[PDB]
DNA sequence: TGGAAGGCGCCCGAACAGGGACTG
DNA sequence: CAGTCCCTGTTCGGGCGCCT
């Protein structure tokens, strides 16, 4: 019935083919069960070793939802269809979706089903489901339609995205609309009330145009930043000298203007560390005119599309989880911090999987990007547990680095 | 006209590539007519045939005699023919464990006879099978054939055997849902909690299933009988266990010799508990050749004699019962060598193992532990799908230390203590705070790149003071050698400022081994402690006596 | 004799790959 | 600043084990 736009990989690159990991008895039974019936709907058709491509495979459940749903590591295929999706078909980003008093975001993933694949794609969407203690070899398959998570996706599918809310736009003129992969985010002023029943409207709309809705509230203006701090106390030791020298010290690579000089000196000598030492007008001065200037608004620092964004992640302690998104090294984009998640004080891995998607999708309303993460954690450690803790339908690029802190610079 | 068994499978050449063209080993006319033998053969059945000089490729074939068999094993080496082959995506993704194989009332173990012989090849693809057939030695320039079906020694041939064999095993279980199949290659477990009577008939629907597509099974199959040869081990109707390991009882020691000992061992830690490599493998480093003869280590020794009597004992195996949790225990076995059991019923094994790795330079146990209880919980999801309910030698309160105060996000699943010396522990705390009433140490070192040349001392705030030089050093090992000697010559109580970055690294993460002697000595020392607070400043801002100790160890 | 495939495990060492301090 | 050095982690390739 319908016509398939056909799709190229980058140039000169090969397709994807990453190993299946390990799955939990639960998640293969709920793959074997979502798999079959889909092979029943021609979504997806058996295929075999003669195809050489494979990409990982798995399953989640959102936020309190209980029903198992299907997930696809696609990162590696993504980056090799990545100018098709950026370049051509793609998405204009709404500078004021993060202004938005709340933001929903729905599950329209399964409208990507409709529309044929490419043939010649498919062999590309190669998966591979595992069987418990090898039992069986791997079931591979292909997809006949469009996948979700894929990025190609959203963007084949765009025009008849469009077609679909066209009506809903008109009908409310204000109401911000973003797709980003599988997910619709949707903003309004209006108070809560009218904002959940638009959903509901916005809900009809897909479900008399084939798709269904099976969404998370957001509330942008109320996102926080997190400023550095100086201590304030009333009297300072050397060693309160001497951290706080070495904070500023790391600061002023963020902002010149600050000075350690006058308080530097009075670490002139050789002195104990408890040893309470009384503060120069002249440092006083200093470090109250370097508590404005932590004030000030970093200079030369802007969003830049043509670059990846960077998100870098710290352990605090306590809960406590700090993280600054950048483009160039120094020039925060943006800086945060999160408590009190989900696994506190009790599981380290769930709470950065949870702090990872917060800050994913933060970069999602704000530049309509994912950022690439820096887990302060063994690749081994977040390996093992990560997918347990996965709620999301999209998954960051990341990287893991082992930086031990000689200064808290981001939080007291 | 040949005729046509079962569905085939697309192959191709790497793009713009063309088959093999090489001729043969001058080869005995032992092995010549061990071929000719069983090339005449297959012409008949409908496996091979033949070729004029249309058929521009060659490739050699010679023949190996079957490991405790009688017949002849001809294998093709397609080498030059693999390398232009496409790639495929392997199905197999692992080795089936007999410890997850659940309880089951009756029980057969068939083999699929002549099984890559079985399976038509790719239409389009058999001419660049091609290979040379000698008649025997200076006799006649042969005859050449292709294959019509999958040639033992490809590359292609267990992928394409594999799926095709699910393929046809497919609609068999999904009409006897409750037989249990593991396929292996061309090995079949059937499985059954039907009465064994039922079973034997349900086998033999299968064999017939089977042989619907032409696959045959032979009588070689084992059929009430256990105990049940199967992926080298022998299932009992209650248990499993290893086939028996013979261990080299050789005088003379080779390094290629200590190689195959320490793979015996591997192969014997799954079962066989408290088995130690360490000692053995110590003795393979920069070894010059697999030939290279090497003599045993006190400490080697010792440690291979602990394991031939752990051999001594034999030992079994359970299987798997989904309504009984999952349980690993884990014993720290000394010089980072770790060992496990996994069970249901107290005592009654399901498997053991070892986790030997290294990490890093710098560790201590806490993290090694981490590593042991992550290489065994991947282990458990492979073969039951879940992770283990874990018994640990560590108490709650050191763990819950730890990974509170590491700077890594750190996690272990739900576990439980089980006080079995030796425990781990943290062996030294930093403060958190500057002890009141101790002694300062502001400590620097610094080497000059050129001479290799360098100092390391410190300055205290009661005038205390201390230079040393070092030769042959670098400005890291000075930094690391100013805390040291900050830390033999100070009390039980010590402040000390640094401004390196790396030594404060490596001590914050409180390691109790290292693969640094000094790093070691400033541990020991640690460990002597009573408080220890640790600083960084930043250098050359001249701060306290740490521009004072600055300009002391360049003097 | 010396010799093929694929799969999974271990242990080593050599290579690459990257961060942070010192130096032209 | 670019270019070295240290150093410490990862990845890869090659050996052995074991299965078919």
């Amino acid at each position: 019935p319908i016509e398939t736009v056909p799709v190229k990989l980058k140039p000169g690159m090969d397709g994807p083919k990453v190993k299946q990991w390990p799955l939990t008895e639960e998640k293969i039974k709920a793959l074997v069960e979502i798999c079959t019936e889909m092979e029943k709907e021609g979504k997806i058709s058996k295929i075999g070793p003669e195809n050489p491509y494979n990409t990982p495979v798995f399953a989640i459940k959102k936020k309190d939802s209980t029903k198992w749903r299907k997930l696809v590591d696609f990162r590696e295929l993504n980056k090799r269809t990545q100018d098709f999706w950026e370049v051509q078909l793609g998405i204009p980003h709404p500078a004021g979706l993060k202004k938005k008093k709340s933001v929903t975001v729905l599950d329209v993933g399964d409208a990507y089903f409709s529309v044929p694949l490419d043939e010649d794609f498919r062999k590309y969407t190669a998966f591979t489901i595992p069987s418990i203690n090898n039992e069986t070899p791997g079931i591979r398959y292909q997809y006949n339609v469009l996948p979700q998570g894929w990025k190609g996706s959203p963007a084949i599918f765009q025009s008849s995205m469009t077609k679909i809310l066209e009506p809903f736009k008109k009908q409310n003129p204000d109401i911000v609309i973003y797709q980003y992969m599988d997910d619709l985010y949707v903003g309004s002023d209006l108070e809560i009330g009218q904002h959940r029943t638009k959903i509901e409207e916005l809900r009809q709309h897909l479900l008399r145009w084939g798709l269904t809705t099976p969404g998370y509230e957001l509330h942008p203006d109320k996102w926080t930043v997190q400023p550095i701090v100086l201590p304030e106390k009333d009297s300072w030791t050397v060693n309160d000298i001497q951290k706080l020298v070495g904070k500023l010290n790391w600061a002023s690579q963020i902002y010149p203007g600050i000075k350690v000089r006058q308080l530097s000196k009075l670490l002139r000598g050789t002195k104990a560390l408890t040893e309470v030492i009384p503060l120069t007008e002249e440092a006083e001065l200093e470090l109250a005119e370097n508590r404005e200037i932590l004030k000030e608004p970093v200079h030369g620092v802007y969003y830049d599309p043509s670059k990846d964004l960077i998100a870098e992640i710290q352990k605090q302690g306590q809960g406590q989880w700090t993280y600054q998104i950048y483009q160039e090294p120094f020039k925060n984009l943006k800086t945060g911090k999160y408590a009190r998640m989900r696994g506190a004080h009790t599981n380290d891995v769930k709470q950065l999987t949870e702090a990872v998607q917060k800050i994913t999708t933060e970069s999602i309303v704000i530049w309509g990007k994912t950022p690439k993460f820096k887990l302060p954690i063994q690749k081994e450690t977040w390996e093992t547990w990560w997918t347990e803790y996965w709620q999301a339908t999209w998954i960051p690029e990341w990287e893991f680095v082992n930086t031990p802190p000689l200064v808290k610079l981001w939080y007291q | 006209v040949p005729i046509s068994p079962i569905e085939t499978v697309p192959v191709k050449l790497k793009p713009g590539m063309d088959g093999p063209k090489v001729k043969q080993w001058p080869l005995t006319e032992e092995k010549i007519k061990a071929l000719v033998e069983i090339c005449t053969e297959m012409e008949k059945e409908g496996k091979i045939s033949k070729i004029g000089p249309e058929n521009p490729y060659n490739t050699p074939v010679f023949a190996i005699k079957k490991k405790d068999s009688t017949k002849w094993r001809k294998l093709v080496d397609f080498r030059e023919l693999n390398k232009r082959t496409q790639d495929f995506w392997e199905v197999q993704l692992g080795i089936p464990h007999p410890a997850g194989l659940k309880k089951k009332k009756s029980v057969t173990v068939l083999d699929v006879g002549d099984a890559y012989f079985s399976v038509p090849l790719d239409e389009d693809f058999r001419k660049y099978t091609a290979f040379t057939i000698p008649s025997i030695n200076n006799e006649t320039p042969g005859i050449r054939y292709q294959y019509n079906v999958l040639p033992q020694g490809w590359k292609g041939s267990p992928a394409i055997f594999q799926s095709s064999m699910t393929k046809i095993l497919e609609p068999f279980k999904k009409q006897n849902p409750d037989i249990v199949i593991y396929q292996y290659m061309d090995d079949l477990y059937v499985g059954s909690d039907l009465e064994i009577g039922q079973h034997r008939t349900k086998i033999e629907e299968l064999r017939q299933h089977l042989l619907r597509w032409g696959l045959t099974t032979p009588d070689k199959k084992h059929q009430k009988e256990p105990p049940f040869l199967w992926m080298g081990y022998e299932l009992h109707p209650d248990k499993w266990t290893v086939q028996p390991i013979v261990l080299p009882e050789k005088d003379s020691w080779t390094v290629n010799d200590i190689c195959k000992l320490v793979g015996k061992l591997n192969w014997a830690s799954q079962i066989y508990p408290g088995i130690k490599v360490r000692q053995l493998s110590k003795l393979l480093r920069g070894t010059k050749a697999l030939t290279e003869v090497i003599p045993l280590t006190e400490e080697a020794e010792l440690e291979l004699a602990e394991n031939r009597e752990i051999l001594k004992e034999p030992v079994h195996g359970v299987y798997y019962d989904p309504s009984k949790d999952l349980i690993a225990e884990i014993q720290k076995q000394g010089q980072g060598q770790w060992t496990y059991q996994i069970y249901q019923e107290p005592f009654k094994n399901l498997k053991t193992g070892k986790y030997a790795r290294m990490r890093g330079a710098h560790t201590n146990d806490v993290k090694q532990l981490t590593e042991a209880v992550q290489k065994i919980t991947t282990e458990s999801i492979v073969i039951w799908g879940k992770t283990p309910k874990f018994k640990l030698p560590i108490q709650k309160e050191t763990w819950e230390t730890w990974w509170t105060e590491y700077w890594q996000a750190t996690w272990i699943p739900e576990w439980e203590f089980v006080n079995t010396p030796p425990l781990v522990k943290l062996w030294y705390q930093l403060e958190k705070e500057p002890i009141v009433g101790a002694e300062t140490f502001y400590v620097d070192g610094a080497a000059n790149r050129e001479t290799k040349l360098g100092k390391a001392g410190y300055v205290t705030n009661k005038g205390r003071q201390k230079v040393v030089p070092l030769t042959n050093t670098t400005n890291q090992k000075t930094e690391l050698q100013a805390i040291y000697l900050a830390l033999q010559d100070s009390g039980l109580e010590v402040n000390i400022v640094t401004n390196s970055q790396y030594a404060l690294g490596i001590i914050q993460a409180q390691p109790d081994k290292s693969e640094s002697e000094l790093v070691n000595q400033i541990i020991e020392q640690l460990i002597k402690k009573e408080k220890v607070y640790l600083a960084w400043v930043p250098a050359h801002k001249g701060i306290g006596g740490n521009e004072q100790v600055d300009k002391l160890v360049s003097a």
